[PDB]
Parts: structure tokens; C-alpha cells; sequence
RNA sequence: AUAUAUUUUAGUAAUAGAUAAAAAUAUGUACAGUAAAAUUGUAAGGAAAACAAUAAUAACUUUCUC
RNA sequence: GAAAGAAUUAAAUUAAUAUAAUGGUAUAACUGUGCGAUAAUUGUAACACAAACGAGUGAAACAAGUACGUAAGUAUGGCA
């Protein structure tokens, strides 16, 4: 006859990464199916519908009144902020970016420009 | 190389087209076309007017239905459910003919069946 | 693309915007059809409607009076039943279909001075079958239509496929037109003082026609449609003809005030009403 | 099988080339594509011969 | 099997230069079996037209009347002939000898 | 005719050219249009024929209307209903149509486009709001002008802004525009026009101009700088251009200081708010205010409660985009700014 | 109304709508929309061809009107 | 009292998705349309997921150039 024992190997998908967690720039926090979760802020989806982290923070999920029926994953900016922020509140930016003290470093950066 | 068929069709098609029919199109003048906008809304204005009228006509139409039921309930219920008796099959007198925009010979018949 | 997941982002304003306005592009679209710059633009009241003004003078205070039914009330149709929360399972549980239908109904509504039945529509169909091997008949019936109401017809595509009729899918088979205001008036008008009279048998239309919400549908053969003044007028460019149906949607919140109404504008109905 | 591979070499004479598959019959390709050579997009055409298939050229101007 | 004509590249009609479909027609004048006349839109360069058989003269639209006369076309096949032909009958006799056959 | 008359209707409600206004309300088409420059096109034009009588009769329909509008208006003692009827009233003018559509909105002339009236305000609301107050609402959204600076904005008034004195060329700035260190340098000048029942011999305004964006090293984010400030202003519906002309230096809580961003700082957003001072009854005069220039930052701004202990309400804004260049130095340089910082290509 | 020289029209061809679930361009971007079944009818038409109709307007605007 | 808007609510992912099955999709990822045919481009790729190795998967950021967009921005092939 013809035996039945052909079958693919289990796709590792699932929570790569739990609520309270400290994430950095790019790291996987779900891997999906379609969009069982959708991105909230600071975090950005990719071709596998993959969660994954844009600025250093802390892991949230949660879900928003704008968009009922849908689960959201989000990345807050510092531990004590709850992620679903107010609406009309200033958005919690991270500038990132370190002053040049180096007398050099300043200098070359100044004369960089584009092509 | 096409049939007879196909050119009568063809020419069909071309009636159908808007292929070297329609004129240029319409530019009028700053000043024509302020006429223009006071035209439309004049006319605009008047048909709502009309509509409004006819409305109100049949508003107060309809008010005068309910007070004659009210008052031939009250009076007498016999007369009243011949009234409210149901029309659900009737039709309109087949020689209630609409309108024309010029007169017959006969103008009214003065005898029947 | 990085991802296909749809997402709108939430406003901090009431403000509404249309984007049709803040792109340059386009500029003749943003005029209305009905404005004099608009190359869209075709005058719409050329000359007085008889039909219209008829029905206008006439006809709605009549059909008010026949109508009236002393303190009625609206009659809720047929919508999606609701779940007992007797069971949790009850708690997300999509509702119902209504009792009889798989589709829900509408309500009607007592008649009254604001909602008297009148004509809002008139479509005609025309599917040749016989363009199946020819589809140069689906112009010739195009043009039928053209001649017999004046509006700019449609053409219709098939969309089954059925083998015992030698039906595909994607081809010409004829034509349809939708009339509105004079022009439907005109069609009608035209209908019954000239088609009809000269049809051999004709009874009317049957009493048991229309859709139950307000709607009479009746057909045409080809030889009915030869009577036409157009066609009469040039028997020589009409070696075939093609019959119709014929689609008449008003107001009416059933079909007994539609039959009213066209019989008012001079429909004749022959059969048992139901 | 049924798809054969193609050398599409820029225009600019530098060298550069990129390379595709194409269906047996294709219409000849030509795409404009990066040459870090000359650092800009430039055109990249066939560098063979290809035997492509014949397609009427479209009725435009109203013939017969 | 099947017969069309061939599709030529449609012209793009750009968004914002479609206009609309006016087609000629003509003010037509329509009479009708009575004296009766309706002003009409039509295509064909015929500017009056009369109508020997229509609304006014059909019973089902006419039932109040007494009398109503029917016609056809004239000139045309072998009608009204099968009366011209015979001159002797005419028009009240007949309808007397009419009475009866006394066939049991 | 009430049309025709002009003791007590403002004299902005007819067509000043003489020429024109014989051609619209002409007996035969024995004239030609004066909007047709050239006689040649002239000749080749056409007018629609049978249009001169038809405007007759509808201009005396709607006249008709208009009258019954001015009596009415007459008897209405409510200011807002007085209003309302006279919009109503002088809203199918031909004469106001012709003026308003085809002469300028923004730098009105008084004799054609009159803001003092009724009917032209409300002429002038519905074309603002129908391209640019969307306009002004979507770069703000976008640009996330509103919830960072002020919750929102239920704008009210038209704001429209230039930089005359820095360059000598003439442009009004489009909402989120990139503009140059050079063409930002020196002052930028307003236009606040109003289309609402407001007291002119009142009314109050206040302009901040406030950065979002100037970045903090303390806390690795951002602040909001006040880049200008100008308090107890007052406008009219025809006279509404600030500028060093009309206000002192009373008026100025903080004075200009120019857009100086950064090298690698980042895209910095200038933006621009309008407010209306509170308006006290039972007392004459314009209600002036004192601003706690002890207490106000200019570094380290909070909008949001500067607006909430002023019991100030927006109704208008505007905002550009500035970024670093090579004139930055020299503006800092000219204003005595020390020398700007430099901050690192990439975003760890 | 005739004669000629020059020129113009007739190559007669579908979409007239940012088209929207007949068939045709399966990758980008911008704008916009909602399918499907079932039921009721309608020339040929029938189970099966094609068209039409089938959930609710409290609140908010502009206009008309008592 | 009436028109015309803006739309809101219930329902729907059963149709459709280039192709099996599963997950996802109306905020559409489905469908129509204008440009376009460009990102079905180039040099570094952190960091994660997965993982014996060898391989595989998502991808921030810097730089060069393109197409669309009023703009915000999107595009390093196809809902996976
Ligand atoms: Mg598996
Ligand atoms: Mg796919
Ligand atoms: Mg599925
Ligand atoms: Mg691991
Ligand atoms: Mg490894
Ligand atoms: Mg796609």
C-alpha cells in the first residue's frame, strides 16, 4: 500500500517574549501566523507577520479602545508607564543619540555631509 | 476585408461612439457664469419652494383624514369600519389618461356604456 | 512589502479631511457633475414632465386617501433572532437567522404625507441568448435600447457557465439600461400609449408580480418591440429584434400600492391578486 | 525547464551585468537598475540573441 | 465557431474629461388615434408622426365608450379585399337570414 | 430693490468696475465681456443665448428673498441672529459672488472684500475650510504637532505666516515646510484672520511659537523651548497683520530667538498657536494681562499649563520644519549662541 | 444651376465612470469601495443563462417651509 | 414638517486571496482605479528566533540611487 508517514516538523512559533521583559532594538517577541497580534507602538511587524522590538523598553500587551477586537504588543519606554498611553498626552520619545565630546569625532561629523 | 454584416454593425457601433460627435467644450466668461450661478440657484430655491408647498398640502391633507376618523368613530362605528375598510385591490378609471399638450377633437363624451 | 497588516492610525481632531482637495491633481473632478465647469455637466431640466406633473397634481393625494388606515402601526419585518443568555456558550454567540428567511426584511411603515409610493426607476434587460454564437446581436440589442429610450446602455457579460445551454463565461450577451426622472417617464408614457395598445393578446400585467417589496417586473417580445415609433420608422435597419424585460421600481412599501400606482399611470393587471 | 536565464549587462560601458530568468519566449527584457561602477541607475539590456516570440503590433491608427 | 470583431485599443478617457452621452434627438410631434398630439424626444430625423392604432382606439383602455372603430394598415396584403370583392351582400339581411338552421 | 440701494448696505456689496457691472446687468447683448482681454477673443466669443433675461427675472426673485431677509433682520435684536440673517440676506448677491471669487481673500482690498461684513466672512470661512484649514489639520496630525504640544485644535481662525525682513522675497509659508537657517533668521511676521462674531474693541490675542524637539541629555529625550512669545494683541477683520508696527515691547514675553538646530539632532518642528485672551464683561477697555516672566521657563516650557493658568483657548496654528545646515553657525554666531553641539550619525 | 483649381470632411470601432466581485497586467505607490448565499419576481427561461428588490435612523450639519 | 449630506449601528471574513491545509484579512492582506513599471536596486549589516555542525528565518540602523505621494511617508518582490 502506500504508507501514511509523511509530515513537517513542528514550526517553532509562540511567544518569544513575556510581558515585564526588558527588550532591545530588534528582537523577536512573537512569532505568528497572520496577526493573532498586532503591533502597538515601538514595535514593528515583518514579512511572517514576526513582532520585534524598535527601541529598548519593557514588553506589554494589552488592548485599545480604537481598535476593539485586536490584541496588541508593545514595547513601553520605562518600566512605571502603562502601555496603552493617553491619547492626547505627549508621546514618550527617546532621542538615543550621544554628544560628540571628542574634539576629532566632532570635527569629522561636521565636515560629513551627503553625497 | 469584413462582411456586410459587419460593416452594418459597425456602423451600429458608431452611433453607439462619441468618436467625431461632440462639440467643444463649453467655456463661458467669469461674468456669464456668475449669471449662470444665480440662475441655478433661483430655479433651485423655486423647486424647493414648489416641493414644500405640495408637502404642507398634503400635511394638512392628512390631518383632515385623521379628524373626520376620530369624529365618525365616535359617531358612528358602523359607518366608520365601512370606511376603514381596506382598498387593497383597487385600481385607477382606465380613461384618467394623463395629461397631453394639445386637446382632442371630442373634447369630453357626455355618454357611456 | 515588510508585512501586510492593515492598521489606521487614531486623530487628535474632528476635523474631516478628503484628500481629493489637498491633491492638485484632477482639477476638473473637483467640480460637481452638476456645475456648469464640470466637463461632466449636461443640463437636466430641458422641458416640463406631463407623467410627473401628473402624478404630482393628482395622483399622491388620491393614493394618500386610498392608503389610509386609521392609528396604524409600523409592522417589523423579519430580522436575526437573539440568544437566551440562559448558557454561557450564549455570551459571544453570533445571532440568529430570522424565523423564515436567510436574510432579513424591512419594516413598513403607515402611510402618511411624507411617504406616498411614486416611480423611482425603470430597467431594462435584455439577454440575447442567441449572441452566444454571435456577439454582434449584443450591439444590435445595445442599440435597440438606445433607439427605444434615448440613455446610454450597458452592456452585460455572462458569468456561469452552463454546458446543456452552450453558455461560457466572459462574453457579450447583451444589454441593459436604467431610466430615471423624464426619461423613464417618456419610456413609460410612450409604453403604454403606443407598445401596448398594438400588442396582439394583451390582458395587462399579472397580479401575482413583483418582488414583495415594492417592484413589477414585465416582459417584451420582438414583435412587440417592432411597434416602437423608432423602429416603424426604418423597418429596414431591424432584420432582428430582441424582446426585453422590463423592471419598474418605486416607493412602495409592498407590491398592492405599486399595482395602484401604475395602474393610475394606466397599466392594465388581469389575474387573481394574491 | 520551461524558464531559460539571461546576462543583462549595463549600458554604461563599465562591465557591470545582473542576471535573470525569463520565460522561453518573452518579449526581450530591459530594466533600469543600479551600476555601482558609475554609481547611479542605468539601463541593463540583453547581451545576446534570444529568438523572442512575434506579437502584431496594436491597430492605433485606424487601419482599412 | 463563435463570430466578433476584433477589439481595438480603447482611447483613454481621462479622469475628469469623460463627458457625458447627448445623443440628436428631435422635438417629434405624435398624434394620436383622436386629436390628441404628445411633443417627444426622438432620434429619427422624422419631425410628425400620426398613429392609426394606439391607446385612444383600444377597448381595454376604452371601456366607458360606446362605439369604437378598429383599423389596420392600408395598401398593404389582402385585407378589406374579401368585402371588395363581393358587391351583391351588403350591409341587416343577412343577419335576418341568419335566424336559424332547425338541425336536431 | 434693496439691491440697488446703498444708504446704510456697506458700499464693498457691488462690482466697483463700471464695465463689468454694465455687461452683468445688461438689456441686450450688445456689449462683450471685459474679462476677454483681447478684442480678437472677443469677437470669437459667444455667449449663451437667452441668458440676459433669465438673469433678469432670477436676479428679481432673489432680490425679492433678500429684501424679506433685511426686514426680518431689521427686527432681530440677538447680535448672532442679526448676523445670520444678513449672511443670509447678501449671500446670492451676484455682485458679492463676482467680488469674493474673483478677487483676493488673503491680502483683501476693503472696497471689494469688506471682513467687516457679514456675508463676505462667511464667504471667506467656507473657502478656508475648504482647502485650508484641511490642510493645516493634516500636517499637524501628521506631524505630530498636536499631542505633543496642545491636546488639540478646533481651529477658529485662519494663521498665516512669513519671513519679510530675513531675505527680501515674499512668500506665505505652507504648513510643514522646510525652510533654510537664512530664511528663518530674523523675525517672522502673522496674519490672523477671523471669520467668527468676536468684539473687536475687546478682544485679546496671544502668539507662541514653541520647538517640541530641542533634545535633553538628563533623561535621553526631548523638550519644548519657547522660540517666540507676544501677549495683549489686538487685531480687526481688515487690519490683522502683527508685525513690529503694531505691538511694543510690552507686548513681548520673550523676544525672538531663531530656529538653530543641530547637527545630527534631527528633522526639529517649529510650531505656531493662536490664542483668544478671556473676555471680562461689566468692564470698559481691553482686559490686559501680566505674564510671570520669573515664572515662565523659556528653556524648559510647559504649554499646556502656560494655556490652563492664562485660561487661554486656541484657534489657529501653523508649523514649519527646520534642520541643520552650514548657516546654523553663522546664525548662532550673529544672535551670540555658543557654538552648536554635534551629536553622533546613528540612533544607540 | 453648370464647368475646372485648391482645400475640408468620410478610415465611420465599444470604456464618457477614479469604473468596483463578467474575462484580460499575479511586483511599487496614492485614492476609493464591500463581498457570498438564500428569497421574491421578470419574453423565450425551466433546478441551473440575465436584471431588479430584500437590516435601523436616535443624534449632527446645509437648504426649503408652517 | 421635508429634502440633500455626513455618516453611525447590527451583520459579514461563509465570497475573494496565484496554488494544498492551517492561521490572518472589511482598519481589509479582497476588489476598482491614476501614475508607474520603479524597491523583482547597491556596500556594511547589529540584534534576535531557530539551532550539533552546515544551513534556515525576522530585521533596526548608516550610506548610493530610483518610483509613487500635496504631505506624512511606503516600497530591498508576492497576507504568511
Ligand atoms: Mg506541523
Ligand atoms: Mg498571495
Ligand atoms: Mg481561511
Ligand atoms: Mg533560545
Ligand atoms: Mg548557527
Ligand atoms: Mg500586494
Amino acid at each position: 500500500s502506500r504508507t501514511s508517514m509523511k509530515d513537517s516538523a513542528g514550526r517553532r512559533l509562540g511567544p518569544k517574549k513575556y510581558e515585564g521583559q526588558d527588550v532591545s532594538t530588534g528582537e523577536i517577541i512573537m512569532r505568528q501566523r497572520g496577526t493573532k497580534f498586532y503591533p502597538g507602538e515601538n514595535v514593528g511587524i515583518g514579512k511572517d507577520h514576526s513582532i520585534f522590538a524598535l527601541e529598548p523598553g519593557v514588553v506589554r500587551y494589552y488592548l485599545d479602545p480604537f481598535h476593539p477586537k485586536r490584541k496588541f504588543i508593545g514595547v513601553a519606554l520605562r518600566r512605571d508607564l502603562k502601555l496603552p498611553s493617553p491619547h492626547f498626552e505627549p508621546t514618550v520619545r527617546r532621542f538615543g543619540r550621544f554628544e560628540l565630546t571628542n574634539k576629532r569625532a566632532a570635527y569629522k561629523e561636521e565636515n560629513s555631509i551627503s553625497r | 476585408s469584413l462582411s456586410p454584416l459587419a460593416q452594418r454593425v459597425v456602423t451600429q457601433l458608431s452611433v453607439m461612439s462619441a468618436s467625431r460627435k461632440q462639440p467643444k467644450l463649453l467655456k463661458l466668461a467669469r461674468e456669464d457664469l456668475i449669471k449662470h450661478q444665480t440662475i441655478e440657484k433661483c430655479w433651485s430655491i423655486y423647486q424647493q419652494q414648489q416641493r414644500e408647498r405640495r408637502n404642507l398640502q398634503l400635511e394638512l391633507q392628512y390631518k383632515s383624514i385623521e379628524r373626520s376618523m376620530n369624529l365618525l368613530q365616535e359617531l358612528s362605528p358602523r359607518l366608520f369600519e365601512a370606511a376603514n375598510a381596506s382598498e387593497k385591490g383597487k385600481r385607477f378609471p382606465m380613461e384618467m389618461k394623463v395629461p397631453t399638450d394639445f386637446p382632442p377633437n371630442t373634447l369630453w363624451h357626455y355618454n357611456f356604456r | 512589502p515588510k508585512s501586510a497588516c492593515s492598521l489606521v492610525k487614531p486623530v487628535h481632531h474632528l476635523v474631516k479631511i478628503d484628500k481629493s482637495k489637498l491633491s492638485p491633481r484632477f482639477p476638473e473632478l473637483k467640480y460637481d457633475k452638476s456645475d456648469i465647469r464640470s466637463p461632466g455637466f449636461k443640463p437636466k431640466d430641458t422641458h416640463a414632465d406631463r407623467l410627473n406633473d401628473h402624478y404630482l397634481n393628482t395622483l399622491q393625494s388620491d393614493l394618500l386617501l386610498i392608503n389610509y388606515s386609521h392609528n396604524a402601526a409600523v409592522v417589523k419585518g423579519l430580522k436575526q433572532r437573539a440568544w437566551s443568555g440562559d448558557s454561557p456558550y450564549h455570551l459571544n454567540r453570533p445571532p440568529k437567522n430570522p424565523r423564515g428567511s436567510k436574510a432579513q426584511l424591512p419594516d413598513i411603515h403607515p402611510i402618511k404625507w411624507s411617504n406616498i409610493p411614486g416611480l423611482e426607476s425603470v430597467v431594462i434587460n435584455c439577454f440575447v441568448r442567441e449572441a452566444r454564437e454571435n456577439q454582434l446581436l449584443a450591439i444590435t440589442a445595445a442599440l435597440q435600447l438606445q433607439q427605444i429610450t434615448g440613455c446610454k446602455p450597458h452592456p452585460i457579460f455572462s458569468k456561469n457557465d452552463v454546458p446543456t445551454w452552450k453558455l461560457r463565461k466572459g462574453h457579450q450577451m447583451g444589454a441593459k439600461v436604467e431610466l430615471k426622472g423624464k426619461e423613464m417617464s417618456q419610456f413609460l408614457s410612450t409604453l403604454t400609449e403606443i407598445v401596448l395598445p398594438r400588442i396582439r393578446e394583451y390582458k395587462g400585467i399579472s397580479n401575482q408580480s413583483g418582488n414583495r417589496f415594492g417592484g413589477i417586473s414585465f416582459g417584451l417580445t420582438a414583435e412587440d418591440i417592432k411597434f416602437f415609433p423608432e423602429i416603424d420608422a426604418n423597418q429596414d435597419s431591424w432584420p432582428k429584434t430582441f424582446g426585453m424585460h422590463i423592471n419598474i421600481n418605486t416607493s412602495a412599501q409592498l407590491d398592492y400600492q405599486a399595482r395602484t400606482l401604475l395602474s393610475g399611470f394606466q397599466f392594465p393587471f388581469f389575474g387573481e391578486e394574491k | 525547464s520551461k524558464n531559460s536565464v539571461i546576462k543583462l549587462l549595463s549600458t554604461a560601458a563599465s562591465g557591470y551585468s545582473r542576471y535573470i530568468s525569463i520565460k522561453k519566449g518573452a518579449p526581450l527584457v530591459t530594466q533600469v537598475r543600479y551600476d555601482p561602477v558609475v554609481k547611479r541607475h542605468v539601463l541593463f539590456k540583453e547581451a545576446k540573441k534570444r529568438k523572442v516570440a512575434e506579437r502584431k503590433p496594436l491597430d492605433f491608427l485606424r487601419t482599412a | 465557431t463563435r463570430i466578433t470583431l476584433p477589439r481595438r485599443p480603447a482611447k483613454k478617457i481621462q479622469l475628469g474629461k469623460s463627458r457625458p452621452a447627448i445623443y440628436h434627438q428631435f422635438n417629434v410631434k405624435m398624434e394620436l388615434s383622436d386629436g390628441s398630439v404628445v411633443i417627444r424626444r426622438s432620434q429619427y430625423p422624422k419631425g410628425e408622426i400620426r398613429l392609426i392604432q394606439d391607446q385612444r382606439n383600444n377597448p381595454l383602455w376604452n371601456p366607458s365608450r360606446d362605439d369604437l372603430v378598429v383599423v389596420d394598415a392600408n395598401s398593404g396584403g389582402s385585407l378589406d379585399r374579401f368585402n371588395k370583392r363581393y358587391s351583391s351582400l351588403f350591409s341587416t339581411v343577412e343577419l335576418s337570414e341568419e335566424n336559424k338552421k332547425k338541425t336536431q | 430693490h434693496i439691491w440697488s440701494d446703498f444708504t446704510t448696505r456697506p458700499s464693498s456689496l457691488s462690482i466697483q468696475s463700471s464695465k463689468v457691472k454694465n455687461y452683468l446687468f445688461q438689456k441686450k447683448a450688445s456689449l462683450d465681456p471685459p474679462s476677454i482681454s483681447r478684442r480678437s477673443n472677443r469677437i470669437k466669443y459667444s455667449p449663451p443665448e437667452h441668458i440676459d433675461e433669465i438673469f433678469r427675472m432670477s436676479y428679481d426673485f432673489l432680490e425679492q428673498r433678500s429684501s424679506k431677509f433685511y426686514e426680518l433682520a431689521n427686527k432681530t435684536k440677538n447680535p448672532l441672529k442679526k448676523d445670520a440673517l444678513l449672511i443670509k440676506a447678501e449671500i446670492n448677491n451676484p455682485e458679492v459672488q463676482y467680488n469674493f471669487q474673483f478677487n483676493n481673500k488673503l491680502n483683501n482690498v476693503k472696497d471689494i472684500i469688506d471682513y467687516d461684513v457679514p456675508v463676505y466672512r462667511h464667504l471667506g470661512k467656507q473657502h478656508w475650510e475648504s482647502y485650508g484649514q484641511m490642510l493645516l489639520m493634516q500636517r499637524l496630525e501628521t506631524l505630530a504637532a498636536i499631542p505633543d504640544t496642545l491636546p488639540t485644535l478646533v481651529p477658529r481662525a485662519e494663521v498665516n505666516i512669513k519671513f519679510p525682513f530675513s531675505t527680501g522675497v515674499n512668500k506665505w509659508i505652507e504648513p510643514g515646510e522646510f525652510l533654510s537657517s537664512n530664511v528663518t533668521s530674523m523675525r517672522p511676521i502673522f496674519k490672523i484672520q477671523e471669520y467668527e462674531l468676536v468684539n473687536v474693541e475687546k478682544q485679546l490675542y496671544t502668539v507662541l511659537i514653541v520647538n517640541p524637539d530641542v533634545p535633553d541629555l538628563s533623561n535621553d529625550s526631548f523638550k519644548t523651548a519657547l522660540c517666540y512669545g507676544l501677549v495683549n494683541i489686538n487685531l480687526t477683520y481688515n487690519d490683522n497683520l502683527i508685525d513690529p508696527r503694531k505691538f511694543h515691547s510690552s507686548n513681548i514675553i520673550a523676544d525672538y530667538l531663531p530656529p538653530v538646530p543641530e547637527k545630527n539632532a534631527g528633522k526639529q518642528r517649529f510650531v505656531v498657536w493662536v490664542f483668544r485672551q478671556p473676555l471680562i464683561e461689566d468692564k470698559q477697555g481691553p482686559n490686559m494681562l501680566e505674564i510671570d516672566r520669573k515664572e515662565l521657563s523659556r528653556d524648559d516650557f510647559d504649554i499646556r499649563q502656560f494655556t490652563k493658568k492664562y485660561n487661554l483657548t486656541a484657534i489657529g496654528a501653523h508649523i514649519w520644519r527646520s534642520e541643520w545646515d552650514a548657516k546654523v553657525a553663522a546664525v548662532r554666531e550673529k544672535y551670540g549662541l555658543p557654538p552648536g553641539r554635534v551629536f553622533s550619525r546613528v540612533r544607540r
